[PDB]
């Protein structure tokens, strides 16, 4: 049925070499070596100027590591042990030993500057302070992984009675309330070559990472390796989960019609612009102890149609409207986004509205070029749907261009039409 | 515990916050020149501060005064003052006599700033408490092992500061007592400074292959000195190895890829750079053990060359230059004939680095390219002063044979180790057939007077190196007891004598529970005692109290008083 | 004097080393420079801090050669190499001049310069196996070289023009190129009347 | 051949050059009084960059 | 004169006060305007303003702008470029 | 084997255009300079071989004598592909290998029955120059009635001489092959004897 | 999960050589497969309210869904979707939707305000009447539609 190994984000497996991640983050990657006796841990820090590199020793050998800009965490599942280490270590560590049935596995182990996260196969949830006390024990499905922020945190459950579920927990500074509970999940899970087969041992469930973006919202990374976004996840049921990457076909893209399984990608964290996101010329599904430089990656909707742009290539050909297509979505996702990151917190660090502004723009352009493509079909009913869907009084203005330009004069009087209602 | 060892990084950080100027020089370094372990943690602050861009001047010291004489030449504003390794054990307050109320800045809660801040790492193991404690401004790294166990004599030094009746004053008397014990005590090393160096760079974590390479010749440096120190210190060093090998295994080696391997070494000088021959030829160990210095040594080495059946004029030829057919089945080979003749204990693991196609070298070998630089890079107290400017000069030198570039600078210390071998082996047998050691069941005598190569000689590590070999070569005489090693060289530019103090060492491989116990140089003390009283005008400004440099005239009621003597 | 006559003749290589130096580059950051909303700025008249104020560990930033380099020798900067850089490019580049023994590739003229800083300090960044990329951009510049030669027999009083000559080789053949083609001037010059 | 002499465009590079380095005077004076001091080594160095072009150019001239 | 046969014989006086007018015209190009940059100032790029140097020969103290700074024989010296440049125009330093 | 020369050749091409120091690939750099001044002629250290592969200075080690035509052959092709263009016998000479060994010299006293065939360092005092003798790189031949023409390429790495084709080869004769001493390539040669 | 498509009111080929696509209210679609094209009849319930037409299909859509605004015929494995108004005063316009690797469409759908596609994978595509992708959502595989 299911192996349950323990998951951490973006571990990688202990393979050949001796030497393995446990974690990758965007604050930190976290690799060992076992010394022929005990497993060498070294906590390696993206922005030196935040954390200094502190390298140790464990006899445990502890399965999983977690860390965030306070502390760090070392967990061995089947041992049951936890350790912790206050990033800035001004604090002492302290370690305890959480308990478990025979046989028990603790899946993932997750840090907050609030709460301490525990989660076992069994699916007994255990919330710790930062000092060690222990919140409460709480009994929950069993958790593929975890996923912590500062005060957000994300849980997803998987039971092969209950399938994929999965909860999002705002617990902030006190008062911890969730905005989803055990949701269903929509992931797929991995077909049941050697390489995702190790993987499988390693992580059975076959994703390869799960975080929070730039914004601190959800991403699911998996084997399909087409990250999947959270949209509105402050509206409990104005939230879905929304296609966000075709990696597959972003390096058909790259590739240029020769498909290489050597790719493989784990992305540390996503910025709200773009996927930063490190990749490999190997076999391997993970990555190697020499650390490669990350890559960032454009995020895309998988829209594209590859027979479409086969055509096209008969370094990848595409069409400016299939490519206005994509664009335009895009433009309207991340608008709803920021704005609604506007909404719930406001701007992070100011440039937020007018980089909004600038998406705005975009989206316009984008819309008067599908007017131009509707203008080409010489259809009155798509170049009235564009005209609904702009949102500017000089964008109307140039579709009025656009339409007197493909010479139609019901259009153009449509756009007025639309120009007055718009006025008020 | 002035700084404990994880306060390491804190007190670093607290004099980077004291020299946090990059338009004003804060720092002043001062090293003991002669010391490859001082050399390797000189590096490792020039790599740290050159990453922290702070403004800094590196200066290199032989001799005490000396150091004094530099500090009144030292500007005050410098907040930061370095010392590796040199006078921990001596009250360098008191040498510097310096006064902290005239240092203090706001005392006033109490805080001590001053606007010349001292921070001392001292390798010696007696580590005065009063030198630790007396001044702040002294600022004393600690490696706790001795602080520790220093608790019931800090706590009786700390009496001692309080109390200054019966009861009392005999539990003052006791607390003096306790000084006395842990006084009158040979000065040795339990800790190569490269290694705390390096403990302290993890704590930063700023650690590289070439500090952990660094740190591998330091404790190599070590080794003939404290061999068990090293031993001790081997597994931390093969661990952190593991910690920075690189994850590509066995690939094929092209000129931009650099490698460490950790894999067994043999104790021949050069052997990789040197012939087979030659290389047990002037092994210092391989001698004693087959007393080479007779010709039944060189009529036993013919003996075994052959029970290894290795061609002659194939070992007298270089080991480069040695088909590898042979060299891969070397080690099997002497695992098969060495323990038939007992010798080997000199098969071990090492640390040898290559980088591209130059070469895979010893650590081993590195170490003593390093020495023989350091040794012969380059009115009579001014003659002596000239002399300490070439050892600078040749301090220079060696630190600059550590940058990769100047591999023509490494062969050349190569060379320099290769003909001080061969000189100090011409020596040792020349005295060993004329049995110029003239021993006085007090300690074995031996004195230079006649003989080419004085000049040399009277340079301090030749004569350490001569002192080694020949301590080796007693000790491995087993029906002889270990008895103190006393050399006396002269110099005819300065017509007076050079004298070095050895204490007696177990030979290696001795993992008996007395040969476990260290041995303390009782030559210092007596040279201490000597210069109290009827003084034979000795120099000991040297950073070494063992070498001590006397009238020729005078060294023979040096040695009346040293019969007298019972310390020794 | 005022100016060497070496180097009035010709910018000497550490004059183009200065003008790469020049040069804007894309980096990656280990610094977030962004402050929080919940110091000092670089404030460079050459070159615009704004950026300078913005950069934030692991993100895309360009930046001007030199304070990239200044910044890759501390531990606080992360270089970006080149897309013509890539082994692939290189390769590609290779068989084009291979197969245009006439002509030249369009490289970026500053990139003789540019391999030699990054494999001074920039080996670590590189993806690509650096001594491949050192034996490729050698053969390339053997392949240049050639083709000058084949340029040479073909040497003109009237008009030379090179399409694609790195900035580099263009800069030490200057001399010699000057000089014969101003005497094959002046000897036409003193034929005609 | 010389070249005209673009005064206007040296003259505001003039007055650049001054600025910074009043500038960096203050930056100076207000440590002898951020905790990284690259920013104010970087401004130093491009000031000595454009400092040894201005030096070429006229030493050329 | 401007980075800083010493001796006159080999020239005759004419020139000799040409030469010593010409170093005060200099000396006037640095004067006033332009006194920013060095006239004379080096022709190489700069390399690294921080920069490592072994002092040549002993000198004692020199004051820099902030650090002080004594020419001990044979000491490294990590600083800025300004200083070890004017001092290499003296020699006093080297090995860059 | 002959296949396995090849790779063997191929390793020493490798060894050449991949030995570098500081990024310099001193071989390369000694190569144009022998195109330049047009001296088929190229130095190598064994020491820098054995750095980067004991394995092929082993094998030159066992048999020198016909390990250098490979070499020269190597360095032959090497010049082809660097100082030629890509698609555009005795259109280049061969270029011969220089050695510097730096090992121990035997005495030119004492030289043992051995060390027949084997490469060996030594010094001495000339006593004499002999003038230049040619030697046949390349030799012109036809088959006398067959009329058959052919190339031959002897290389002076054995023993003596390779004796004349024999039969027709494509009776001729036990040897048709009659040498027209036009074409035939050859290079001159000088003795010496060592005090 | 095999994961078939399905149309709502369809009915499988099987033996017959004509089956339904889907019988809907507003009509009931009747069609039959040539062996080369798929001859599609296209039948309604009030042929006052929309005439009765019938058009050969070379493409042979898998699924077809049918509402008074228009008429949609999809085919699942190809991924081109093939829309025709029942007024038919709009054209009959015809798009292709975006495949993952084995991907097929399970369900079609129609409405005036949009047009949804229902797929193998879970995707789901929010559509005008006129084709233009308003949205596009995944989810866990749409079965029904
Ligand atoms: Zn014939």
């Amino acid at each position: 049925k299911f192996r349950y190994m323990p998951f951490s984000p973006a571990g990688t497996p202990f393979g050949f070499t001796d030497r393995r991640y446990l974690t990758m983050n965007e604050v930190g990657y976290v690799s060992t070596v076992k010394n022929s006796e005990q497993y060498s841990i070294t906590v390696s820090f993206f922005d030196v100027g935040r954390f200094r590199e502190y390298h140790f020793e464990d006899l445990f050998g502890y399965d999983l590591c977690f860390l965030n800009e306070k502390g760090t965490l070392f967990g061995q599942s089947k041992t049951g042990q936890i350790q912790y280490r206050p990033h800035d270590s001004i604090h002492s560590n302290w370690t305890k030993i959480i308990p478990l049935q025979a046989g028990e596995r603790i899946t993932s182990v997750a840090a907050t500057p609030v709460r301490v996260i525990v989660g076992t196969s069994l699916g007994y949830f255990r919330s710790f302070n930062q000092f060690g006390v222990p919140f409460a024990v709480e009994k929950t499905s069993p958790i593929v992984a975890l996923t912590a922020q500062n005060y957000r945190v994300f849980s997803v459950h998987y039971s092969q009675f209950h399938g994929l579920s999965y909860s999002l927990s705002e617990l902030g500074t006190s008062s911890k309330r969730y905005y989803k509970r055990e949701c269903p999940l929509p992931m797929s899970l991995p077909n049941i070559k050697d390489a995702n087969l190790d993987y499988y041992n390693f992580n059975p469930m076959g994703i390869k990472s799960l975080f929070f973006s730039s914004y601190g919202d959800p991403c699911i990374f998996g084997s399909d390796n087409t990250l999947l976004l959270l949209s509105k996840w402050r509206s409990p049921e104005e939230s879905k989960w929304l296609p966000i990457l075709d990696s597959n076909m972003e390096i058909w893209k790259m590739s240029g019609g020769k498909e290489t399984t050597d790719i493989h990608v784990w992305p540390l964290a996503l910025a709200y612009d773009t996927l930063n996101c490190i990749l490999v010329k190997g076999k391997h599904i993970w990555p190697e102890f020499p650390l490669p430089l990350p890559s960032e990656m454009e995020i895309r909707m998988p829209v594209f149609v590859k027979s479409k742009l086969l055509e096209e290539n008969k370094e990848i050909q595409i069409p400016v409207s299939m490519a206005a297509e994509e664009e335009y979505l895009r433009s309207k996702v991340l608008s709803e986004l920021l704005t609604d990151t506007l909404e719930n917190d406001g701007e992070m660090y100011g440039n937020e509205n007018e980089v909004l502004a600038a998406l705005n723009g975009a989206y316009d352009k984008a819309l008067l070029r599908l007017f131009a493509s509707a203008c080409s079909d010489q259809n009155v009913e798509k170049a009235l749907s564009l005209a609904h869907e702009l949102k500017q009084d000089r964008a109307l203005t140039a579709a009025v261009k656009i339409s007197e330009r493909a010479e139609l004069p019901s259009l153009v009087k449509k756009i007025n039409n639309i120009r007055e209602a718009r006025y008020e | 515990m002035y700084y404990g060892i994880s306060q390491f990084s804190e007190a670093y950080n607290k004099i980077l916050r004291n020299s946090s100027s990059h338009s004003s020089c804060q720092l002043v370094i001062f090293v003991s020149c002669l010391n490859i372990d001082a050399l390797c943690a000189t590096k490792m602050l020039s790599l740290l501060f050159k990453k922290q861009l702070v403004q800094s001047q590196i200066v290199p010291i032989f001799g005490y005064s000396e150091l004094r004489r530099h500090y009144s030449q030292l500007d005050d504003n410098i907040n930061s003052l370095l010392l590796v390794g040199f006078g921990g054990v001596i009250d360098l307050e008191a040498f510097l006599e310096i006064d902290p109320q005239e240092y203090v800045i706001d005392t006033d809660s109490g805080e001590q700033s001053f606007r010349r801040d001292i921070y001392v790492l001292d390798a010696h193991r007696p580590w005065n408490l009063d030198n630790i404690f007396g001044s702040q401004i002294i600022q004393c790294f600690d490696d706790g092992t001795v602080d520790d166990t220093l608790g019931e004599q800090k706590e009786a030094y700390y009496k001692l500061l309080e109390l200054d009746r019966k009861q009392r004053k005999k539990q003052i008397h006791e607390y003096e007592g306790v000084l006395e014990e842990y006084y009158s005590q040979g000065t040795t090393v339990v800790n190569s400074i490269s290694a705390q160096i390096y403990s302290l760079l993890s704590a930063i974590g700023e650690t590289n292959l070439s500090n952990l390479w660094l740190n591998i010749l330091g404790t190599t440096s070590l080794d003939i000195a404290y061999a068990q120190v090293y031993n001790r210190l081997y597994p931390l060093l093969q661990d952190e190895v593991k910690r920075l090998t690189p994850s590509s295994r066995n690939s094929v080696k092209t000129p931009d890829t650099l490698t460490l391997n950790i894999q067994p070494d043999y104790y021949l000088f050069l052997l990789r750079h040197s012939s087979l021959y030659d290389s047990f030829y002037y092994s210092n160990y391989v001698n004693a053990k087959l007393s080479l210095w007779n010709e039944n040594g060189k009529k036993r080495l013919h003996k075994m060359f052959a029970r290894m059946g290795i061609p002659l004029s194939t070992a007298q030829e270089t080991w480069l230059y040695m088909d590898h057919s042979i060299k891969r089945e070397l080690g099997i080979i002497f695992d098969k004939n060495l323990d038939r003749y007992g010798l080997q204990d000199i098969i071990r693991d090492g640390f040898v680095r290559t980088l591209g196609y130059r070469g895979s070298i010893s650590a081993s070998e590195f170490v003593e390219a390093l020495t023989a630089l350091l040794e012969v890079g380059n009115n009579s107290a001014q003659k002596l002063t000239n002399l300490r400017k070439r050892w600078v000069s040749n301090f220079w030198l060696s630190w600059d044979a550590l940058d990769d570039r100047k591999v023509e600078l490494l062969n050349r210390g190569i060379q320099l180790a290769q003909d001080l071998q061969r000189a100090i082996f011409n020596t040792g047998v020349a005295i060993l057939e004329k049995k110029l050691i003239k021993h006085l069941r007090i300690y074995r005598l031996c004195v230079l007077q006649d003989g080419p190569d004085l000049d040399l000689y009277r340079n301090p590590l030749t004569l350490l190196r001569l002192g080694n070999w020949l301590i080796e070569c007693c000790a491995e005489s087993e029906d002889k007891q270990l008895l103190p090693m006393v050399l006396a060289s002269i110099d005819e530019n300065t017509d007076t004598y050079l004298v070095a103090g050895l204490t007696p060492r177990y030979p290696r491989g001795l993992d008996t529970i007395h040969t476990k116990k260290p041995i303390l140089n009782n030559f210092s003390m007596a040279f201490q005692q000597i210069t109290a009283e009827t003084d034979a005008k000795v120099r000991i400004d040297n950073f070494e109290s063992s070498i001590i440099e006397i009238r020729r005239e005078d060294l023979s009621p040096f040695l009346e008083k040293l019969t007298l003597s019972g310390l020794l | 004097m005022s100016l060497p006559a070496h180097l009035q003749q010709t910018f000497s290589p550490e004059e183009i080393q200065f003008i790469v130096e020049n040069e804007p580059i894309k980096i990656f950051p280990r610094i977030t420079t962004r402050q929080k909303i919940r110091h000092t700025r670089w404030q460079l008249i050459t070159t615009d801090d704004k950026a300078l104020n913005n950069m934030v560990a692991m993100r895309s930033t360009e930046v001007v050669l030199w304070i990239a380099l200044l910044l890759k020798q501390q531990s606080k900067c992360s270089i970006v190499a080149p897309q013509w850089l890539t082994t692939k490019e290189l390769d590609r580049k290779i068989q084009y001049e291979k197969t245009h023994p006439d002509r030249f590739s369009e490289l970026p003229w500053n990139w003789l310069v540019l391999a030699r800083i990054l494999f001074n300090k920039a080996k670590d960044d590189f993806h690509d196996p650096i001594h491949e990329l050192r034996g490729k951009i050698q053969d390339l510049r053997e392949i240049r070289q050639i083709k000058v030669l084949k340029g040479l027999k073909y040497l003109n009083e009237s008009h030379l023009q090179l399409d694609n000559l790195s900035l580099l080789e263009i800069n030490e053949l200057r001399p010699f190129i000057t000089e014969i083609m101003d005497k094959l001037r002046e000897i036409h010059t003193a034929s005609l009347t | 051949e010389l070249l005209p002499y673009p005064h206007q465009l040296m003259k505001r590079l003039l007055n650049r050059i001054s600025m910074q380095s009043q500038l960096i005077e203050n930056i100076s004076m207000g440590f002898l009084d951020n905790e990284s001091k690259l920013p104010l080594l970087c401004m130093e160095t491009e000031l000595e960059r454009l400092k040894f072009v201005i030096r070429s150019y006229i030493r050329c001239r | 004169n401007g980075l800083d046969q010493q001796d006159t014989n080999n020239l005759s006086h004419q020139e000799q006060e040409y030469l010593k007018e010409y170093c005060d015209l200099i000396t006037d190009l640095k004067s006033g305007d332009l006194v920013d940059i060095d006239l004379s100032g080096s022709l190489v790029p700069p390399s690294d303003v921080f920069i490592d140097v072994r002092v040549l020969k002993d000198a004692g103290e020199i004051q820099t702008e902030y650090g002080v700074f004594n020419l001990i024989k044979d000491s490294q010296f990590f600083v800025r470029q300004s200083d070890v440049e004017r001092l290499i125009q003296q020699g006093y330093l080297q090995k860059i | 084997n002959d296949d396995d020369n090849t790779e063997i050749i191929k390793s020493f091409k490798n060894f050449i255009l991949e030995f570098r120091l500081d990024s310099q690939f001193i071989y390369r750099d000694q190569l144009r300079n022998n195109i330049l001044v047009k001296n088929y002629s190229l130095t190598v250290n064994m020491e820098h071989l054995i750095g980067y592969n004991e394995d092929i200075y082993k094998k030159l080690s066992d048999e020198p004598s016909d390990i250098i035509p490979l070499f020269e052959t190597a360095i032959t092709q090497v010049a082809k592909r660097i100082s030629i263009l890509s698609r555009a016998l005795n259109s280049l000479p061969t270029f011969q290998l220089i050695l510097n060994s730096n090992a121990n010299q035997i005495p030119l006293r004492d030289l043992d029955s051995e060390h027949v065939s084997k490469i060996v360092r030594l010094s001495g005092i000339i006593i004499s120059t002999s003038v230049l003798s040619s030697r046949a790189t390349y030799l012109s031949i036809m088959c006398r009635n067959c009329r058959h023409t052919t190339s031959i390429t002897i290389n002076n790495f054995n023993s003596n001489t390779v004796s004349l084709p024999r039969s027709c080869l494509s009776n001729c004769g036990p040897d048709p092959y009659i040498i027209i001493h036009e074409s035939s390539k050859f290079i001159d040669q000088q003795f010496l004897k060592l005090q």
